[PDB]
């Protein structure tokens, strides 16, 4: 509201202890997006390798000589880094005017700093910005998004939400010529909660998600659980402004991104009365490999 | 980390283009390559003009002027073309052994079937074009059963003199 | 070779390891099909055992008393094709019709509870006291009759199947010939053997 | 997929230390088929 | 064979339990199955046999 | 906001349970996500027709 940056208390006034400050959502890539640091700060671009090898058996005999040998191929592909950054600056009055009130001005700008350059990292890592073409995990082009089976989930039965949910799994198992089987699903935060709030029937009282978590397709075939998350961003992600639900593997095999510099401060710098700090950050974007482990479902 | 170009194959795939199989005869020669453009690996090459040399042009041979024989993968081939033998290459010519090539025939090959060339474009085929276009390898034979587009490998030896088929 | 150095490859050591993988992929094929070759016929294609067809079930669109009918139909069929004698032990299905049972709920609003409760109502595991193995497969999607789906009961014992496999993969010295560096390797097996043909039976059509 | 030994690579590019090799189905014959060892090896 | 359309937590054998016999008094019941009984009836059916 | 359709008077208990989960979940995406709701006033009667 008011940037006047000092306050007037009265002589017949009472006074609350503690700043109410101003609330934003949680940060919620850490966990669900595998990310390395490990790349040399200053890079372009990032390589990686594949190689399938060839071969066939056959029936020897005796004194004979003629042996089937096996043979090899391989190749490489490539990945992109760019560049921001962001940075305070303040006068010189302002801030002795702060030091007497015992404030620390430099402190409570370099905070929120790095607080709004974890949120540019969010923002990067779930959605795209068409500015570098980073495809983000919510709007990826090259991952195959089906429609649901007639699920709106309210005024559906318990038979629709368990078929609508294992349609997923098994349409990504399909999908993968029967090989890997779903790990992480990510669900809207509104059908979560219709999930976990609706029961299974009047004479079984338990919830569509307390019996979805040891009877799924994953969790029935191998023994491992399955993890289920209610996210964010995902209300009208689909194809017509529809919710999208997002299942894939998890694995650092599959998704990728690649930070290369995180976020530092260069030295002060004075003109006329002034201090500018600048500060920079560098980092690549996300990078899905493996298209066909990653699955999207629409109209739930 | 290169997942293009998947296909989740149900078993490991038999061979490649040019690659041969063991056994203990090879006749593998050294000629240096003479088109503008590379040399495919499973291919039929014909006799240079430089006493040495090979073309992948067979579009003139004849019984008086035999193929010359087969190149082989090699696998160490310049990065630049991609799987070929540049210009100015050695080229290890096969005319002895038992390699894998690729099949050009509506029907398919069987087992053991004669060897017929295309002098049109250099493919190999079960039965004579009808044209005057096409050579049979007289001692040539195949060794799998194979679809059309497919590898089969097949047994060579190329001293013995071709045969004109009108 | 000595180029492949200069990048730090190794390609001698990488194929071996490879020669075995092939080996470990070359004696699953034989065991579990056949090659036409040497008649070696596998398990899932012999042609001495009893190959039935389903009681009128898809397991799609199919209710739980179908499932549960059509899975006791191959132990009570090889009950009364060996005169009252042998109990199925084993079962192979394949692998989304497992999916299929594995999910489905049990046709209860009741208790919602999945259709493995056959692993303790099952005929074998209800007669006798001792559990029963149920294992979902790769290669039974089209083995059937007409093209579709086969599953198959077995007793699994040494004295009903028995495959021998004598040597096991190794490798021989290097033969050196003009500039190509030649190398052998060799193994020795038996094809599979099905002694009791009874005592395995085929399901078609699930 | 290529033959050649050999990749062109640039100064300013990161290569991953790993290498991915192609995935193919499990073997599956183990402890469905009894198997024995035991006679001479010829 | 399964006991309800639906709520089947138990089998068909709760007959040991239900049956006539085992009803009026408490004495249980011995079901045994035989081997030549498969085309004993009368057009050649199978045949079942309640005995004391 | 207004209740979806429901009086709790000739109401079945799908009706009941949709309605008062509606006001959780309008405070919970009315804070942006953030925040649930700790306590429901209801009126005496109401109360009355749930707890019977």
């Amino acid at each position: 509201m008011q940037a006047n940056f000092g306050f007037v208390t009265s002589q017949t006034a009472y006074v609350e202890a503690g700043v109410y400050r101003m609330r934003y959502p949680e940060i919620r890539y850490p966990g669900l997006i595998p990310v390395d640091y490990s790349a040399p700060e200053w890079i372009k671009t990032v390589d990686y390798y594949s190689m399938d090898g060839v071969g066939k058996a056959e029936w020897i005999a005796d004194r004979a000589s003629d042996i089937p040998v096996v043979g090899l191929a391989m190749e490489k592909a490539t990945t992109t880094v760019h560049l921001a950054g962001i940075g305070y600056d303040y006068g010189l009055e302002e801030v002795n005017q702060a030091i007497m009130l015992g404030m620390n001005l430099p402190g409570e700008k370099a905070n929120l700093a790095r607080l709004v350059y974890e949120r540019m990292v969010d923002r990067v890592a779930f959605t795209g910005d068409a500015e570098k073409d980073f495809k983000g995990l919510f709007n990826n082009g090259a991952v195959t998004a089906v429609s649901a089976t007639t699920g709106n989930w309210a005024s559906a039965t318990a038979d629709q939400i368990l078929a609508d949910f294992n349609l997923g799994i098994t349409g990504l198992w399909s999908a993968t010529n029967e090989m890997v089987y779903a790990d992480t699903v990510l669900l809207p935060s509104a059908k979560h909660q219709i999930i976990a709030s609706k029961r299974l029937g009047n004479e079984a009282t338990e919830t569509v998600l307390q019996f979805l978590q040891r009877a799924n397709v994953y969790t029935a075939e191998t023994g491992r659980p399955l993890t289920i998350r209610g996210m964010r961003g995902l209300n009208t992600a689909g194809a017509g402004g529809v919710s999208r639900s997002v299942f894939y593997r998890n694995s650092p095999e599959v998704l990728k991104m690649h930070i290369p510099m995180r976020h530092r401060f260069l030295p002060v710098q004075v003109v006329g009365l002034t201090y500018k700090v600048p500060g920079i950050f560098r980092l690549g974007g996300l990078d899905i490999r493996l298209p066909k482990e990653v699955r999207y479902v629409d109209g739930y | 980390m290169a997942p293009y170009n998947e296909t989740y194959a149900s078993d490991y795939a038999f061979a490649y283009e040019g690659m041969v199989s063991d056994i203990a005869p090879a006749d593998i020669i050294s000629r240096t390559v003479e088109t503008s453009a590379g040399i495919g690996f499973g291919k039929i090459v014909a006799q240079g003009t430089s006493d040495r040399g090979c073309k992948a042009d067979v579009s003139a041979v004849s019984p008086t002027a035999p193929p010359l024989g087969i190149t082989v993968r090699s696998q160490a081939t310049e990065n630049l073309t991609l799987d070929k033998y540049p210009r100015y290459d050695g080229a290890a010519i096969m005319r002895k052994g038992v390699i894998w090539v690729l099949v050009t025939d509506a029907g398919g090959v069987v087992a053991g079937d004669p060897v017929w060339l295309k002098k049109s474009d250099g493919t190999f085929s079960n039965a004579d074009v009808g044209s005057s276009g096409g050579l049979r390898l007289a001692g040539c034979r195949w060794d799998t059963s194979a679809a059309n587009g497919a590898l089969a490998r097949m047994r060579v030896d190329f001293d013995v003199p071709p045969v004109a088929g009108a």
